[PDB]
């Protein structure tokens, strides 16, 4: 789910409160389509409502669908609103709060969100951008190792509580580490920006559980999105809920802070691209590919962290463990085990493509097509048996009665399968009672 | 031809 | 130590040094060696590994080699000591060499080259420079029986002693038990009993660099050494054998599977060697030549291994062969040697230098450990992918086509549990339609088509319905040759159906499309050798990476899937790819047989009529 | 007559 | 990978703006500068990949111009305001040259676009367009140079937009 | 009316023939394949479909190789 999908499902009050932040308006405008951006720029200084027909006459007839998509997106986000223009017209006018904040952000004025943290002078314990990036990587590595269950990763209990609420790991037996579910496996197989985006979406879905203001958190995230990497900002000026959220982000590695009492905080590139979700950051300079795939379904990994070793062992049989090399083999048994664990074929293929060694990048295909096809076939083998519980109707004496009952079932939407040639049909067990009652009532009316 | 052309590797691919 | 994931924890035993990128080799303490092909020192590392390590797998990027005692003995026979090999390994291994492998190398190399076996005056002598080892080995009861004794039963007295010829192969295995392997050293230049022969190399013969390297490795210090060289089919293996025979200049013996192999070897000798035709004789059952003045003799293993009474002239020829001392012996298709009857031929024939040539050595019965002493260690084995890159051989386009089984056949397939089940999946109407469409496509593309089917009934039925020549058991040789000539010359006929006899019973004409329908049951090496022999390099499509086409029709959800998977393991170890094709594009437009389901019902009736007898 | 000897040991050298 | 470049050339002829100020019209040079800055801010606002280049066209020479408000936008505005004030306060009329150096500013803008395109990585394509505002009268002696600039722009396939304020120019129409 | 409550199974005709063979030969034991409805659809009682899936998996396991 992208950012706008979550924003579009919010209540009008939350959207209005978020409109009071010029950074939020900037982010919303940046996330709009180009046609929507042009429409907003046209209406930036328009204090009068715009007739709908006049707005519609601007775009080409062929691009009406794209025009209608932009119009619907703008209406859903409540950026603009419809007003009963005098004479029966329905004018369109932007949100006054949103428009005012956008003008403040662009034209100037208002008040800065951060109170020029240079007041404290240079930081005695300032770090460097590579150090901040490495620390951000380390924290997420610790989180992933804890999700795996390795004792080397010890995190706060409430952090595990978030995962339990997220459903990735379920604490079937208290005291023992929770067992990570299939959803947790799918989360692990996602790319790191995707993992962060999904985790933040889950946090937002349960933001009210911690009593934290959604409007403040979203605005703070938007401000961090436009922040400069390697630059600190003022912790002061934020509510206690915001302070707790900032501490949580520091635990995630998105924000660097030497001490909990520190008044400075350095946003990281991960937090900058966090608002964009999965897109936007097309030029992500990730780690070089260390995985080499051979035609004999053999994987060679130039890695030493146990996280990647566990990820590879999730769907492959380990063979050798060298100090700087890990040799495993891709087998049908391991792939089927991963599928039974909930792992899909596409996740494995995408993960292997992400970890593609530069030597293999020289080939026109990123991965051997035969291996990918074999993996796809192994995945398709598991779901050969299709199980669908239902009630079978097969005693139709008249074709007209069978057609009428089939039409009624399709009206109810409880049809599972139909066979007009033999007058046989399958219905849902839940819808069986309704169809049975309808069939009995038809005989009663007869 | 319906049975042969689309028995195993079609009901999931298509 | 084993991790919970099954990976062998070799981190502790392998001390990694900072020279990661420069050194391309990984040396695990289990004896396996891993090499990266993209490394700049790949060529030097490849040459070093080939000399000392027997390859296991050679895919595109990372190659896996194995260290064996026979490989160490071959390396010692080349002329490499322990010190230089250890230095080169440490210069190329990413991690430090474990002491377990080090001690393994130290023990084997010291024990090599101690015991020598000499064949002089039609007598076998075992001698060594260390009489203590000889005295110690006398206590062995097996060695006591193998040692030749006097007519009164008294044992015969660098001191050498005669050894019974019938117990020579027994002594070879006992050397492994005593950890003192024999030495197959021949006086290449010091020979005087056997005179030279007026045979040389024609200027038309050119030795490819890998062929020359293999020959030079075989000729250790200028002396011919017994061993086995593995080369792909069509890479001039017969030319290499002829060159070796010319270099030896002594009496030469060549053995083939059938008379066709004998004729091919004789033609190659006439094509490349300068030996007169009067000195070339064929000891065959039909075309016989006088053994007098036979400088080079070409025969077959079964002719020399005929336990039953032979013809009077053949008996005289065998007596002359036994009396005659042969400096050099040549054996073709070593993979059939592990058979007991063919192994007895080695005991029967007295030869000084024995060289074996074949395409594969992975016997399904894994009777190769004894073969390592029947002839010797594997001297050389060329990389198939590397030779494809060099253009010496065609870059074959391999594909496995999955033919869905008809529901009528499938139910009967599951119902049948005996060996009669082969006919059901080997006669799939859908497979028939796929083969027909492929044949039509390749005929429209003007390609040579060879359809291989082990089952006689299935092959005959397919050839008859498709109206193509069929080759099977009897296949009268005149008609067989006529069919071969028609396939080579007549453009109207470009599709030949060949039974199991197409492996080695005759010569396979050069083609480009090979379709395998029926399987032996898991012949991972036989069909691989057949595929190598069928397809050769074709001019015109050298630039393209797909110049030779091989298709394997496999019935879905059947035991043929397992057979194909087991068989293609050898080719995958060679880096050959295999693409699975479930849907064939163009079958919908093209009209094929059994379009209606009732025709498939008729085919099912015909197949069921063919009972378990067929 | 090149069969007398052939080695690539010196090619295996540190550079 | 869509890099949109909007190069803006401003006719900074002091004679025409001084005459307009004498007319005491509602619109002055300050309003024009504010409008140009707002347009550039909007252009950079619509997308990160968008780039802005502002060059002042003056008789003496062509000048490369480039608290609740965005930091980058504020910095760009401060730089632009500093440069235009520095040019205008030091713009001393020394000579009878009245026609603005339109051709030279266009040539410098084209050179800047070419340098940016060379600096642009192959992963992204840099679409370029030029908007020029016309306030004073056109130049006759620059006709050949103007045509040469037009041909080079067409060769590089760069859109050229003209915004006439007071005096029309057929050369801009043809461009 | 006399209608049975179970689970509908949709598979390729080859698997349909395999299930018919299992039901007729009683390899599964008691005949839980009461009735067939379509050329690709069958109606199986859920009490035995779990074991039936194991038998099907055994079939495809045999039609493969162990590495």
């Amino acid at each position: 789910r992208n950012l706008q999908e979550f924003l579009g499902g919010l209540s009008p009050g939350v959207l209005d409160r978020l409109y009071g932040h010029p950074a939020t308006c900037l982010a919303v405008f940046r996330e709009l389509p180009s046609l929507a951006k042009n429409w907003v720029m046209r209406m930036l200084f328009l204090e009068q409502p715009l007739p709908q027909a006049a707005v519609a006459l601007w775009v080409k007839k062929e691009f009406s669908k794209a025009q209608e998509e932009s119009t619907g997106l703008l209406s859903g986000l409540r950026i603009w609103h419809t007003q009963l223009l005098p004479g029966g017209l329905q004018g369109l006018i932007l949100n006054p709060i949103f428009r005012q904040n956008l003008r403040i952000a662009l034209l100037g004025g208002g008040k800065a969100w951060s109170d020029d943290t240079s007041q404290l002078g240079p930081d005695k314990h300032a770090r460097d951008v590579p150090s901040l990036d490495k620390y951000a990587e380390e924290r997420w590595e610790v989180v992933l190792h804890f999700m795996v269950g390795s004792p080397s990763a010890a995190v706060s209990q409430d952090l595990a509580q978030l995962l339990s609420q997220a459903g990735l790991m379920k604490s079937t037996e208290p005291g023992e580490p929770p067992c990570i579910t299939s959803a947790g496996f799918q989360f692990l197989l996602l790319d790191t920006p995707a993992q962060l985006w999904y985790f933040m979406l889950q946090y937002l879905q349960t933001a009210q559980s911690r009593g934290m203001d959604l409007v403040e958190i979203l605005s703070f995230l938007f401000q961090l999105s436009f922040s400069t990497l390697g630059k600190d900002y003022s912790v002061e000026g934020m509510s206690d809920s915001l302070l707790n959220f900032l501490q949580h982000l520091r635990e995630f590695g998105l924000v660097f802070q030497r001490k909990r009492k520190s008044r400075r905080y350095y946003p990281t590139r991960l937090a900058i691209n966090l608002s964009s979700g999965v897109s936007g950051a097309g030029g992500t300079v990730h780690q070089p590919g260390f995985i080499v795939v051979e035609t004999n379904y053999r994987l060679y990994a130039y890695t030493e962290s146990e996280l990647q070793i566990a990820l590879i062992a999730l769907f492959s049989e380990m063979l050798y463990r060298f100090p700087n090399m890990v040799v495993a083999q891709v087998t049908r048994e391991s792939v089927q085990q991963a599928i039974a664990s909930g792992i899909t074929a596409q996740q494995i293929i995408h993960f292997l493509r992400t970890r593609a060694h530069p030597v293999m990048l020289k080939q026109t295909p990123v991965l051997p097509p035969t291996i990918t096809d074999q993996i796809r076939l192994w995945e398709l083998e598991r779901d050969r048996l299709r199980f669908t519980e239902g009630v079978l109707y097969n005693q139709f004496l008249s074709q007209v009665d069978f057609e009428l009952l089939l039409a009624h079932a399709r009206e109810l939407g409880v049809l599972v399968f139909e066979n007009s040639a033999k007058r046989l049909m399958v219905v849902t067990p839940a819808g069986h009672s309704d169809v049975k009652r309808f069939w009995k009532r038809q005989k009663h009316s007869s | 031809a319906r049975i042969l052309a689309a028995s195993w590797p079609q009901n999931r691919e298509d | 130590k084993v991790d919970e994931y099954g990976a062998k924890d070799y981190r502790l035993q392998m001390p990694l040094k900072d020279d990661h990128t420069s050194r391309p080799l990984w040396v695990a303490p289990d004896g396996h060696i891993f090499l990266e092909a993209f490394s700049p020192v790949y060529k030097y590392a490849q040459d070093f590994l080939v000399a000392i390590a027997e390859p296991v797998c050679r895919p595109t990027h990372v190659h896996e080699y194995k260290l064996t005692a026979y490989s160490l003995y071959a390396a010692v026979s080349v002329g490499l000591q322990t010190s230089d090999i250890t230095e080169y390994l440490r210069k190329l291994s990413k991690t430090g060499v474990p002491d377990g492998i080090m001690q393994f190398i130290k023990l084997c190399t010291v024990s090599y080259g101690k015991v020598k076996l000499v064949l002089k005056h039609n007598r076998y002598f075992v001698e060594s420079c260390h009489p203590d080892v000889i005295q110690h080995l006398l206590q062995d009861p097996v060695i006591r029986e193998c040692r030749l004794r006097n007519s009164e039963g008294e044992a015969t007295e660098t001191v050498s002693f005669e050894v019974k010829q019938e117990m020579i192969e027994e002594l070879q295995k006992r050397c492994i038990h005593l950890e003192y392997p024999l030495l197959a050293e021949y006086d290449f230049r010091n020979d005087s009993v056997n005179p030279d022969i007026n045979i040389d190399l024609k200027p038309t013969a050119v030795l490819r660099p890998y062929q020359e390297k293999s020959l030079r490795k075989m000729f250790g210090n200028g002396r011919a050494r017994s061993g086995v060289i593995v080369l792909p089919c069509g890479a001039g293996k017969s030319l290499v054998g002829v060159t070796a025979a010319c270099t030896v200049r002594k009496r030469c013996l060549v053995l083939g599977n059938s008379a066709v192999s004998v004729e091919q070897w004789k033609a190659q000798f006439k094509m490349w060697s300068t030996i007169d035709d009067s000195q070339i004789c064929r000891f065959t059952s039909d075309a016989k030549d006088k053994p007098i003045g036979c400088s080079v003799a070409i025969s077959t293993y079964s002719m020399l291994g005929h336990t039953t009474k032979r013809s009077w002239e053949a008996e005289r020829v065998m007596e002359w062969l036994k009396t005659q001392e042969w400096g050099l012996m040549i054996l073709d298709e070593v993979h059939t040697i592990p058979a007991k009857m063919f192994r007895r031929v080695l005991t029967i024939v007295q030869a000084h230098c024995k060289l074996g040539l074949t395409a594969t050595l992975v016997r399904e019965d894994d009777k190769i450990v004894d073969l390592n002493f029947l002839i010797g260690p594997k001297l050389y084995e060329a990389n198939w992918m590397e030779l494809q890159n060099n253009g010496y051989i065609a870059k074959v386009q391999c594909a496995e086509v999955w033919c869905p089984m008809s529901p009528e056949f499938y139910r009967e397939y599951v119902a049948i549990k005996t060996k009669k089940r082969i006919l059901l999946y080997t006669m799939n109407p859908n497979k028939f339609r796929a083969c027909q469409f492929l044949i039509k496509f390749h005929e429209r593309r003007n390609d040579k088509i060879i359809v291989f089917a082990d089952n006689v009934f299935a092959l005959k039925e397919y050839a008859i319905r498709l109206n193509k020549p069929y080759i099977y058991g009897p296949t009268s040789q005149g008609e067989r040759m006529q069919i071969l000539q028609n396939f080579k010359h007549n453009p109207k006929i470009n599709t030949i159906f060949i039974s199991k006899v197409g492996d080695t019973s005759f010569d396979l004409p050069e083609a480009n499309v090979l379709i395998q329908i029926s399987s032996h049951g898991g012949s991972r090496r036989q069909e691989a050798q057949r595929l190598g022999r069928v397809l050769r390099a074709k001019k015109g499509m050298v630039a393209e990476e797909y110049n030779a086409f091989f298709y394997s029709l496999v019935s879905q959800d059947t035991q043929e899937m397992a057979y194909s998977t087991k068989r293609q393991r050898f080719l995958v170890d060679q880096g050959y790819s295999f693409k699975v094709i479930t849907k064939l594009a163009g079958m919908e437009e093209e009209d094929l047989a059994f379009s209606t389901k009732e025709e498939q019902q008729q085919l099912l009736q015909k197949v069921l009529a063919a009972t378990d007898l067929d | 007559r090149w069969e007398g000897g052939y080695e690539r040991t010196w090619e295996i050298l540190k550079e | 990978d869509e890099l949109n470049l909007l190069v803006i050339v401003v006719d900074a002829n002091p004679i025409w703006w001084g005459k307009q100020a004498l007319k005491e019209s509602q619109f002055t040079l300050s309003k024009c500068i504010d409008a140009v800055m707002v347009l550039g801010n909007s252009h950079l606002f619509m997308n990160r990949s968008n780039k802005l280049a502002v060059i002042a066209s003056h008789i003496q020479e062509s000048r490369f111009l480039y608290d609740g408000k965005y930091e980058l936008l504020t910095s760009a505005n401060e730089v632009i305001v500093e440069e235009i004030k520095d040019l205008m306060t030091k713009s001393d009329i020394k000579g009878q040259h009245t026609e603005t150096l339109l051709a030279g500013s266009l040539a410098k803008a084209l050179c800047y676009i070419h340098r940016m395109n060379k600096e642009v990585k192959d992963n992204q394509e840099m679409k370029s367009r030029i908007l020029v505002i016309k306030a004073a009268e056109d130049s006759a002696l620059q006709y050949m140079n103007f045509m040469n600039v037009i041909f080079a722009a067409q060769k590089q396939n760069i859109l050229i937009d003209a915004c006439v304020l007071d005096s029309d120019s057929g050369l801009l129409q043809q461009a | 009316v006399n209608v049975l409550k179970g689970v509908l199974i949709e598979c390729d005709p080859a698997m349909k023939q395999f299930l018919l063979y299992l039901d007729e030969s009683n390899a599964l034991g008691k005949k839980f394949i009461i009735q067939d409805i379509d050329d690709t659809h069958v109606f199986v009682i859920a009490e035995l479909v779990n074991v039936l899936q194991e038998r099907v998996g055994e079939l495809m396991d045999q039609n493969a190789f162990s590495l």
